């Protein structure tokens, strides 16, 4: 009785969606609530999006309306779930999560019952992981309703909407919203859309939230100081990365995943091509949703290392304006706290830090790409890796020594133009008494001077980078001519269907960008190392004496 | 900069010219595309201005009181203000960093929309491939170009 | 500047930090009739149409289940006699849930849990239809557009009458039906410290409406100018008259209740003045005229103000000139 | 001790010695629709399953009487055409009683006694659906959600305003739904003994609500401390601070009176407060604050109160005091 239990499948969806509408209806026509497990369920919410994908993929396989609808079905049932649990966190209440649970209990015996008539006897797969979805959606309702007042005794014990972030006078809500709302910045629109009608102001945008304000980033850098005390430039940078801690990591951890799903891209590829040749529709589906999910990932990376960094830049300015009132004036006097050194010091110090610091997570990514990207091309080229291998192999160390000798230039670099600001600074204070007896050749010869030796660095800098960037082009297309002459004629005797070849090529590009960027990566890496080389130095000024 | 603005615009001038070449009836779902595009940069131009425009208005008064600080060090310490002076420079640099986490809030926005436009030419152009370039067309070669 | 309750006569204060769960289904039940009329005939069509289909669907499924659904002459006879597809399913369901009971598909003595079906079909289809009748009722008999007509001049002026300053404003009806009791609460808000130290951040105080011999009600038919004499007593006396106009923040609000004839609910209109709004030393132009047979009222002229040459001074320093003459 | 009414609003006096036979019948049809929407909903149906069932063990009785029930092909009609067994029977009750009508069983022109069985069972049908009707319609009129909102807060305080004594204590809205009109009845109760002799248990007297020349009423939109002032002619004059706190028995009423909008109807709020819940020379905190562009109220602070370097003395001797100062 197949037909039978799909109807059995297709009825408490149906419960669901209609006692959804009246509901929704009402609350169609500021505090924020958040309950355990609502990142978990927007999650498992999202896995069930797939995997009934996948089911109307079976059902127009299989095609007999009856026998796909229950996928067609799940999937406004799990939209209206998530509207439901939207209609609930924006406004609390004991019944709606009862009336959730209701439903995850009905399609849970009703998935049961398929699976065992069909142990009895593609589906199974797909079947086994929406039970086990359901299941894990019921626990976390469980837990729920074990939390505060699904039934329980008497009174929740409600948490009191958190203050933190939904204080009065706030604009700025990035941990104020929604799981699914996060990736995408659904809560800016009103914002943009507001700043037209009316120009933006100060008093219009909000104050920040809880965890955002320097004083607390300046109390955690300060702790994670001193603890580094009790066990120097070296300190700081372990304190630093310390204090950004976990942000950090799951920047580079979204990075990651992003990558594995952009080589995963160039597959769908070679699976469409060698359909073409000959389970298509599939993969474009599944390629546009893989695309779409690496986008979401990587923004949502970039979003966090930029936090990151706003938030080092201003701990690391609260703590040297902190350090700033013991300085001794007799520092004062020598020009290593002369005051436009100091103020270049905040300035450029702030800038540097923040490039690295957005640049980093990028870069942590870069060799779990690589590798990934030659784990993945040995199974399309077969034994034709050797010449691209070679040729990756190859690129590492000359790069390396490129690398090293523009390293040189770039930190002599920074020496002479910071001693041309100072020059500058004596020059434009005094340009009265400059001018008035017309001392100006000199000193503007000394500019010059100083000018044309900056001139040499940059002359050195930029060369190493045109030969750089020569490289990172000349080495790529001589390894995709090598390979693919080697596996037609050479020895291969295979000959190589155009899905290969596209797919090869959308791989190794997928490579070639990288090795552009890090090279671009070393002008802000070596300019972070000379900034907390001199912060550092900046630090080990002499302090006031207590009395 | 400039080189990869370059690089950028002329691999994508590259691609729009395969994808046209490989299916002559993407044309047709271009403009939708374009104009959509188009409004949402209009749109993004003049809030993404305003935001710069704030974060150089408050980034000037915070150096503006770096520097005086440096240098009437003797009267500040004398008075024994210190507490004065750092809370004001805690207002000053929380109005920075509010100020700048909106800027690159929006830019996040701008590029998370972008992206979503990207998947859409990406998705109904290998979906314009798959049909057309197989029951009608029957092509084989145009297909990897078009996709790649 | 920030004001304390709009003209239009809505609240302007905005409330924070308010407890938890209020209105649990029963304040909806009613919020649900203050939707306008077309979001109410959609939510209720959407009621009706969500039933229909839900038992529509269980009665196929319980015809599929039974066997009677696949088609077969003899050895049975199904639990709804002619039924033959999800259409007639349908059908039946509509045939019995809205009580037209075409009989062309019968229900038979065979299978008792169609009886059950049916007898939880009809309970719940009276009871939605009954919650369903009586919210349009209720709806019905309600007329905020009949409440919403009250008018007041957009700024209120002062003068001299009886030797004496006075506030004059303009009040009045926009419709044959009449408001039964009407009566005036003139109230003044203003930011106050007390000798003893403490400051109140609004401070809301009475200003008498000035009738016969008593009343705080008044009588509506034509626009009557409301009238009333500050005194040394009056809370307003203080002022003056140079520094309302852009500094002070003074808010005189009225709230004009009572109650309507035909439907016999008691509603009322509440109006903001601001110390911007109010100006000094004018008379309005007289509205009412000896028409041909009757009095002609001409709200051309409601707002409109003419210049009256009268002393510009505060009334403490124009009662202090009163005892000085 | 024993208090006069609950904080809750409830009365706590309960009654003793009364007579008998009240409520016959009709304040029950109305103790029916005060029960809670679910026990109703469980009256309902019983009510109607009651009278189905009813009249269909009837029906079944009256076909078995008439040998319409024994199964016999000709020399007869059956009363009820196609009637088989007591499950048809019921089928053929709910069949006519709620109008459905499905035709499959067909009641003839044979046996006038089954006429008068449907002629009575319509009528019955008719009148206990529009009993049922018209009481879900009224039960679904009111609104106590919207009622049991009013709040006051728990102790009230008192302070030196004007040179004078003074009672504060704050009231205040909970919705965005207004209230028209609400007067506010203050009254006092106290263990009294006369000059002549006569003892009272308990004697409520008339506390004002002091506010503009006259009026009872208030005007409710944020938070508004109520402020009397007890002179040498007000009850309360007479105590003392520091016997407040333990010994004596004063309960301090409020009846906060109003007519809310939407339902037209007259609520009223009251609470009590004790001899030991009330303090001395205390300062609410100003919950109002001048937000962004409008006033922000704070209900965190609703409750909250600060000291006052305020004398403590008894209002007999703080007047002789002030005649003296
Ligand atoms: N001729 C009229 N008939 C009915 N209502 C009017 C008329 N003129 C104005 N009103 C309404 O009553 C109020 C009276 O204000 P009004 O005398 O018109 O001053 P203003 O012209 O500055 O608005 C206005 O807010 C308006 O909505
Ligand atoms: N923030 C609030 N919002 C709404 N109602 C409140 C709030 N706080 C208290 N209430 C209610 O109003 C009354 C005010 O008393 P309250 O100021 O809270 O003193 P206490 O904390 O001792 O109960 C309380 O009985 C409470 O039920």
């Amino acid at each position: 009785n197949g037909c039978f239990v799909d109807a059995l499948n297709v009825v408490p969806h149906v419960f669901l969606l209609f006692i959804t509408f009246p509901i929704l209806f009402i609350g169609w026509g500021s505090t924020w609530l958040h309950f355990p497990g609502h990142n978990l369920r927007w999650i498992l919410t999202f896995i069930l999006l797939f995997v009934l994908v996948c089911e109307i993929a079976e059902g127009i396989l299989s095609d007999h309306l009856h026998l796909y609808m229950p996928a067609g079905m799940a999937f406004m049932a799990a939209i209206t779930s998530v509207v439901y649990y939207h209609n609930i966190e924006t406004s609390n209440f004991p019944k709606l999560l009862i009336a959730l649970l209701i439903y995850w209990t009905l399609a849970f015996i009703t998935k049961t019952i398929k699976f065992v008539k069909f142990y009895d006897h593609l589906r199974f797969c797909l079947t086994g992981l929406l039970v086990i979805l359901y299941g894990m959606l019921l626990l976390v309702e469980v837990n729920v309703i074990r939390v505060r007042r699904y039934i329980f005794f008497k009174t929740p014990r409600e948490v009191k909407p958190p203050e933190d972030l939904q204080d009065l006078g706030v604009r700025f809500l990035q941990p104020f919203v929604n799981l699914l709302s996060k990736g995408t910045y659904w809560w800016m629109n009103a914002f943009i859309k507001t700043a037209h009608k009316k120009p933006i102001d100060l008093r219009a945008i909000g104050k920040l939230p809880i965890a955002m304000r320097a004083l607390t980033n300046y109390q955690r850098l300060c702790v994670a100081f001193d603890a580094q005390a009790r066990k120097g430039a070296r300190a700081i940078w372990r304190a630093l990365c310390h204090a950004f801690g976990r942000r950090l990591i799951l920047s580079s951890t979204f990075r990651i995943l992003a990558d594995l799903l952009g080589f995963a891209g160039p597959l769908c590829i070679f699976g469409i091509v060698d359909h073409l040749g000959k389970n298509a529709y599939v993969l474009a589906v599944l390629l546009f949703l893989a695309l779409l999910l690496q986008r979401t990932f990587l923004q949502a990376s970039y979003y966090v290392a930029i936090e990151t960094g706003i938030n080092l830049r201003g701990a690391i300015q609260t703590k040297i304006y902190n350090k700033i009132m013991h300085l001794s004036t007799s520092n004062l006097s020598m020009g290593e706290m002369t005051a436009g050194q100091i103020c270049n010091l905040v300035a450029i110090d702030t800038n540097q830090l923040m490039w690295f610091f957005f640049l980093c997570p990028n870069l942590w990514a870069m060799p779990v790409q690589i590798i990934v990207g030659v784990i993945l091309l040995y199974y399309i080229l077969g034994v034709s890796a050797l010449i691209g291998a070679a040729v990756i192999i190859l690129l590492a160390p000359v790069q390396y020594f490129v690398a090293t000798k523009l390293s040189q230039a770039q930190r002599s670099t920074l020496e002479h133009s910071n001693e041309r600001l100072k020059q500058t600074n004596e020059m434009l204070r005094g340009m009265k008494l400059l001018k008035l007896y017309a001392w100006e050749s000199i000193f503007c010869s000394r500019v010059e001077v100083t000018r044309r030796k900056e001139m040499t660095s940059l002359r050195a800098f930029a060369v190493y980078t045109s030969i750089s960037i020569f490289m990172n082009t000349a080495i790529p297309i001589a390894a995709v001519l090598i390979t693919f002459v080697g596996h037609v004629s050479f020895f291969k005797e295979s000959d190589l269907s155009p899905s290969v070849a596209f797919a090869s090529l959308s791989l190794f590009h997928i490579l070639v960008t990288p090795l552009f960027l890090l090279s671009s990566v070393v002008r802000s890496t070596v300019k972070a190392l000379v900034s907390v080389q001199k912060l550092s130095e900046f630090l080990s000024s002499a302090e006031i004496r207590e009395e | 900069t400039l080189e990869c603005l370059s690089r950028s615009t002329l691999l994508c001038v590259s691609a729009l010219t395969v994808i046209s070449y490989v299916t002559p009836v993407f044309l047709v779902a271009l403009l939708p595309l374009a104009v959509v595009c188009y409004f949402i940069q209009k749109y993004f131009r003049v809030a993404s201005r305003d935001l710069q425009q704030l974060d150089d208005t408050t980034q000037l008064p915070l150096l503006s009181h770096f520097a005086e600080t440096v240098e009437g060090l003797t009267t500040i310490r004398a008075f024994r203000y210190e507490a004065r002076f750092q809370q004001k420079l805690l207002e000053y640099t929380d109005s920075n960093n509010i100020a700048s986490l909106f800027l690159t809030a929006a830019n996040r926005w701008l590029e998370v929309r972008m992206e979503y436009i990207g998947a859409c030419v990406v998705l109904i152009a290998a979906a314009t491939s798959i049909s057309n370039s197989l029951h009608r067309e029957l092509s084989a070669g145009l297909v990897g170009l078009g996709l790649t | 500047r920030a004001r304390f309750v709009s003209k239009k006569g809505n609240c302007n204060v905005a409330h924070k930090n308010i407890r938890e769960q209020g209105r649990f289904l029963q304040d909806v039940f009613t919020t649900l009739v203050d939707l306008k009329w077309p979001h109410t005939l959609l939510i209720f069509t959407m009621s009706f149409l969500c039933s229909w289909l839900l038992f529509a669907m269980v009665w196929w499924l319980i015809a599929f289940a039974h066997g009677d659904l696949a088609p077969g002459e003899g050895t049975n006879v199904p639990c709804v006699t002619s039924i033959h597809s999800f259409s007639s399913a349908f059908l039946f369901s509509i045939e019995v849930q809205v009580t037209i009971g075409f009989g062309g598909r019968m229900v038979t003595e065979e299978c008792p849990l169609a009886i059950l079906i049916l007898i939880v079909q009809n309970i719940v289809g009276l009871m939605i239809n009954a919650i369903m009748l009586g919210c349009i009722f209720m709806k019905t008999a309600q007329a905020h557009r009949r409440a919403e007509t009250l008018i007041f001049s957009k700024h209120a002026v002062i003068t001299l009458r009886h030797g004496r300053l006075c506030f004059m404003l303009r009040v009045g009806d926009l419709r044959k039906s009449m408001i039964i009791s009407a009566t005036i609460h003139m109230q003044v808000v203003r930011k106050t410290t007390s000798p003893e130290g403490e400051v109140v951040p609004l401070h809301q105080v009475d200003i008498p409406m000035e009738n016969g011999v008593g009343g705080n009600g008044i009588f509506l038919v034509a626009p009557l100018i409301i009238y009333h004499v500050i005194d040394s007593n009056s809370p307003l006396y203080d002022l003056a008259p140079s520094d309302l106009h852009h500094h002070q923040d003074l808010e005189i609000i009225v709230i004009l209740e009572g109650v309507v004839e035909t439907t016999g609910i008691t509603t009322q209109a509440r109006t903001s003045y601001l110390a911007d709004e109010i100006l000094w030393g004018q008379r309005f132009v007289p509205i009412v005229a000896e028409e041909d047979g009757r009095y002609s009222v001409d709200y051309s002229k409601f707002g409109n103000t003419i210049k009256v040459p009268t002393p510009l001074c505060t009334a403490r320093q124009l009662d202090e000139d009163r005892s000085l003459l």
